[PDB]
């Protein structure tokens, strides 16, 4: 879940 | 300005600079524009669906879905910009990562809505980065579901700007509503209300100087943090009614990230 706010996070 | 001050005032102009970095389109920008104090051509006005049509000369589903989608599109990009500058906040990359999240999550459309002010008067919004003006009558005439989803946005725009914050002030304000510590599920609240603590006094000082002559400003912004909130959990329930009755339509992917067990 959220992995795309994960992703923008760690990017 | 003492020490303790002078670190609140670099904390500030810190934001302030990450902040210009961030968000192409700023306050400044979007009021030189409403006014008409800028040299740039007027924005394009959108009031009809003819004027739409138009002006998207500048999908082919309904007009109603195309502009609510414009929206999730605007709010797609506007995630990223506010991740990029919740970055930027000094303490917020330390903390867990799933807080990091939760605060994201929480926070993001309050921040839009928020940012969403300046951009706004009492008769429409300006568009794809103040290119155009889509007027509120126009908002308003959609079908329903979709006629009365700006409203209360506009509504709280109009009592939010007469504040008549500038973008240093927002910086701030926007850094606050971020590392707030009673979003739900959140691991470890003390270094986030450690955080929100020098932002709030920052924030106190910002408006004392920049707002000299308007008392208790500080405490008439931070009643509208509430205020936001409550356009959040609306705006989820009417997506929970779009959902259920316009089956043509799908929620980007982000979007569904953010809404899922959101209120
Ligand atoms: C009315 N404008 C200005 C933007 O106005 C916005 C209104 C609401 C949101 C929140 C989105 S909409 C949704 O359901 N979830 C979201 O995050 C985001 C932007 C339009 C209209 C069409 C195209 C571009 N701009």
């Amino acid at each position: 879940r959220h992995k795309i706010l994960h992703r923008l996070l760690q990017e | 300005l003492n020490p303790e001050s002078a670190d609140l005032r670099a904390l500030a102009k810190h934001l302030y600079d990450s902040y210009i970095k961030s968000f192409p389109l700023t306050k400044a920008k979007a009021r030189a524009i409403l006014t008409g104090k800028t040299t740039d051509k007027s924005p394009f006005v959108i009031y009809d669906m003819n004027s739409l049509m138009m002006g998207e000369d500048k999908q082919s589903k309904e007009v109603a879905i195309r502009i609510f989608q414009g929206c999730q599109f605007r709010s797609v990009e506007a995630v990223q910009e506010i991740t990029e500058y919740a970055k930027s906040i000094p303490g917020f990359v330390n903390l867990d990562l799933n807080d990091q999240v939760t605060l994201l999550k929480y926070g993001v459309h309050e921040i839009i809505y928020t940012m969403l002010a300046s951009l706004m008067n009492k008769d429409g919004v300006l568009i794809s980065e103040g290119q155009g003006f889509m007027t509120r009558e126009f908002l308003k005439s959609l079908r329903k579901p979709f006629g009365d989803f700006m409203e209360p946005k506009f509504e709280f725009a109009v009592k939010f700007n007469a504040l008549e914050l500038d973008d240093s002030d927002l910086a701030i304000f926007i850094a606050v509503i971020i590392l707030s510590g009673d979003r739900p599920g959140l691991l470890n609240v003390k270094p986030i209300e450690d955080i929100q603590d020098n932002l709030l006094q920052a924030l106190e000082l910002q408006l004392k100087l920049n707002h000299p002559e308007s008392s208790q400003l500080f405490a008439k912004l931070l009643q509208k943090m509430t205020d936001l909130r409550q356009i959040v959990t609306e705006h989820v329930q009417l997506l929970q009614v779009i959902k259920k009755t316009e089956t043509d339509m799908s929620l980007h992917p982000l979007l569904q990230e953010i809404y899922k067990d959101l209120y």
